[PDB]
């Protein structure tokens, strides 16, 4: 996405926040997808964790 | 939960608690790590 | 706590160090003529000996035992 | 104004070049290559040290044989022996007389000194040389920065950006193969890991200190114990680390060429004075003084008064300064004949101030550039008497 | 019998030479250089990575100036600004209107990805190449040992002592200067530590990941925030690590010459098939069979039956074996024309047994040494049809 | 967007309406963004008002 | 509130501007050699490019 656009809903109001940021997702590999598939080989990508510890 | 000045807060520059700084679309897995000024 | 050999007697000559020398114990002396021609020397000295060193223009260094290394301008 | 300058590699003496920027006042350099520590590319090939025949305690079967096996210990020498009658505290104890069997086993192991007192081989490549170059620059008056030699590296420590080398004098005083010991470094053709003949250097050859595996050609040969007594004849060469400490060769910090010192530290070879270094600096333009603010000094006169044909700055020369304003005036001899102690001279309104220098030609006909005013300080010099102290400031010997 | 042998550097194929010791029975080799991992001498010069403009929160003095100072942060860009009216949650808050001052400050810092996702420069020297050489030797039938190339190193793993190289083909596929990224290795003329132009590769240049100091030429230029609102315009080149990931060059494991593969591991360049290696082995004499125990095979005959002029071992030839005893008989073609799949052939009393081979000359006139009995297996060969699979066993192309 | 697609929610039904129309947003400037940022220079764009008067 | 492209990297040569350049988005660069010979140039730049 050209931008990033964030927001919750308190309940009385939308109350969001939005920003510019150049985003892309190349997967690691000589394939230039636009999105991760369900299958294919695994290989060493860079990525953030689920966790807090 | 910090509050800062969101740049295009729906209308224009408000002061949202979820003011977005440090967008990081630098990984590969479809993922972005974001910081709101809000501490959920 | 360690060794030390008695100081040398430095004597000048024309591009030449005469050194009347007189140790306590066998002392490994050695030098390095600092030209790209090294021309070093080694000799354990226990008997007191007047020695000689053809010093060059750029310099020589001199190692009276574990006494620190000396250095010399002989223009 | 990026002042390129070929520059002799020599450690303990400044190189006070002069910035001739067209348009603003020139500024002197003071480039003292305080160090020339080298740090070639290397590889720890194997530590060696003296063995310790840490004998495992032999077996003694009393009636019949005990076949030995070749355990994987380094140089695991083991040989069965019969025909004993082992006196152990009660006379003998095994009641047979020829079926009394004794199996001696001994392997080689790193000494405890191997960790600490140990020679150390290396395959030594060339790497990249360094220096803590002081420049007490201009009016900046200080930067003591660690730099490189590769001719695109800056080091913006202080305010100036400076690019050094690559030097032309690629003599690595280290040879390809080197042994190292504590501080005495030996450019020795160590045989190799895995091969060293017993007695010769590297009878023990461990990759490192931790490495449980090694190569121990010690020619360890067990012999049978004598006359029915418990012990272990181990017949062995004392180490090629024992010798190599008293039948060795001399150290490279005592036999090298072209003027180097050594450390068991990053494996540098300090202060190797040889050849030249093409050095180039980008000064901060703020440090420049514009030309219209320094006094113009022309219509002057220079003359020696007591020129000393020598190394120490014995050469002197008054200069009939003929200034316009009054202030400082950086100085330099663009000719390398004369090396000057003063970078800068203060000036009143057209006074006179002697400086110090040193030369190598009997008739020093060197120009002197007193802040954009050249002058020949022609004259004649006198030889000294007293030549036994460290190294010169002259370093300009040529045809004279 | 220390069997010297020049030997082609090529990874995945044995080299079944033959030990012609005068006096005892010969023994075949099977030398398969399973790997050619290189590991040159190198130096970590600087990690780079994409910056993060981790802005420290600006000062806002409400009535009058706040002079900034040049803090020592890497690329510490700071610029005072006046003429604001900063809307912060209550409209503005500073009651002045021009004396409202805003001091923006921003420095460059390593990303969190710098630790993990980071290019990596090197000054690369030559070092020393290695291999896990299998020899399924003779009747030993096994040793898979890691060795060196320097032509005095043995490796007594198994029972045989073997000395390799030095190889003549000194093409380090790595250039002098190299950048490295995760696994893709780029023989790139990285500018240097301390210099890299902003936007270009190495805008951030940290010695290592831990190194708090760095060089950040990012052209970071702060601009004044707009229309009396709190924020920090940081105008900056996205990194030369951002590009260099999508306007880069291709990897050396995809552009190298003479057949190499790469790893971000000890920085080896595996399996570089080029040139020859002068290899020499000292076999254990115990492994030899004495000559008077293998059958003498002479008064034989050899002929091809279906020679395939090819790479895979398609060439075949019956041999009218004429033995004396019955048993095994190691085989080899001392001429390099023919490469044989069988090292050893079993023999009854003068039977016949075909072997497999491969050649490159239409008329293969190659000798065959069946355990001290030479023979020409002259004939003619046929071209194949089916050439799209990995690399050959023939590797003997010459004038034909 | 290649199209335009409008709709409220009465509450019992979605009840939307959609249409074709070629849409783009060039910002005024020699930069061909896809979206307005948070910062940058101000310069004379064309735009509709918030207001009714 | 409007656009802005990241600053250029000015590089000197003899009567020649090398410009290593690196935008955010496609940027129309253009010039005017102020001689009566105009000799202008136009090119949208989205891919980072060293120009002259």
């Amino acid at each position: 996405g050209d931008t990033v656009t964030v927001g919750f809903h308190d309940g009385p109001n939308r109350h969001t926040c939005t920003v510019a940021h150049k985003v892309e997702f190349r997967p690691v590999g000589r394939e230039k997808y636009r999105h991760p598939p369900e299958h294919g080989v695994e290989l060493p990508c860079n990525r953030y964790t689920h966790k807090r510890a | 939960p910090y509050i800062a000045d969101c740049p295009n807060c729906g209308h224009s520059r408000c002061d949202s608690p979820i003011a977005i700084e440090e967008v990081r679309g630098d990984a590969h897995a479809g993922v972005i790590r974001i910081q709101t000024s809000a501490m959920f | 706590i360690a060794t030390l050999a008695p100081e040398p007697l430095v004597e000048h000559k024309h591009r030449t160090l005469i050194l009347h020398l007189h140790p306590d114990h066998p002392t490994l002396l050695t030098t390095r003529s600092l030209g790209s021609d090294a021309n070093p020397t080694r000799q354990w000295i226990e008997r007191p000996t007047t020695v000689n060193f053809t010093v060059t223009g750029e310099g020589l260094e001199y190692t009276w035992g574990n006494h620190p290394p000396k250095r010399v301008w002989a223009q | 104004y990026e002042h390129t300058a070929v520059m002799p590699n020599k450690v303990g003496i400044p190189y006070k070049a002069l910035v001739e920027r067209p348009g603003y006042a020139p500024v002197h350099l003071q480039i003292q290559l305080v160090n020339t520590r080298i740090i070639p590319s290397t590889n720890l090939e194997y530590i060696t040290c003296k063995y310790k025949t840490k004998v495992p305690s032999p077996v003694v079967k009393c009636c019949g044989a005990t076949q030995c096996t070749s355990k994987p210990h380094p140089d695991y020498q083991c040989q069965v022996f019969t025909g004993v009658y082992p006196f152990m505290w009660g006379g003998a104890y095994c009641f047979c007389d020829t079926e009394n069997t004794q199996m001696s086993e001994a392997y080689v192991e790193r000494s405890e000194e191997c960790s600490i007192d140990h020679a150390k081989a290396y395959k030594v490549h060339t790497g990249t040389v360094q220096a803590m170059v002081n420049i007490t620059y201009g009016s900046v008056s200080w930067r003591s920065a660690d730099v490189y030699v590769n001719g695109e590296t800056p080091a913006k420590i202080g305010d100036a950006k400076l690019i050094i080398g690559p030097l032309s004098s690629a003599w690595s005083p280290f040879d390809n193969k080197v042994v190292v010991y504590g501080h005495e470094v030996y450019n020795y053709d160590f045989p190799e890991y895995g091969t060293g003949k017993a007695g010769s250097f590297g009878d023990l050859q461990s990759r490192t200190s931790t490495s449980n595996d090694l190569y121990a050609n010690t020619n360890l040969k067990l012999q049978r114990p004598q006359a029915g007594i418990v012990h272990t004849p181990f017949t062995q060469a004392p180490s090629g680390f024992e010798r190599w400490k008293r039948d060795k060769g001399a150290p490279l910090n005592d036999v090298a060429p072209f003027g180097c010192s050594i450390a068991l530290e990053p494996l540098r070879a300090e202060n190797c004075a040889v050849g030249s270094i093409p050095i180039s600096i980008d000064i901060p333009d703020a440090a420049f003084t514009r030309i219209s603010e320094t006094p113009t000094v022309s219509d002057l006169e220079c003359k020696i008064t007591e020129c000393t044909y020598a190394s120490d700055f014995g050469g002197i020369a008054t200069v009939a300064y003929k200034s316009s304003k009054a202030g400082n005036c950086p100085i330099h001899s663009p000719s390398g004949v004369a090396v000057i102690k003063e970078n800068d001279v203060t000036l009143a309104e057209s006074g006179s101030f002697t400086f110090h220098f040193s030369t190598a030609n009997i008739h020093p006909a060197f120009k002197l550039q007193v802040c954009t005013s050249a002058v020949t300080c022609k004259g004649d010099c006198k030889p000294p008497k007293d030549h036994i102290v460290d190294y010169p400031a002259q370093h300009t010997e040529s045809f004279t």
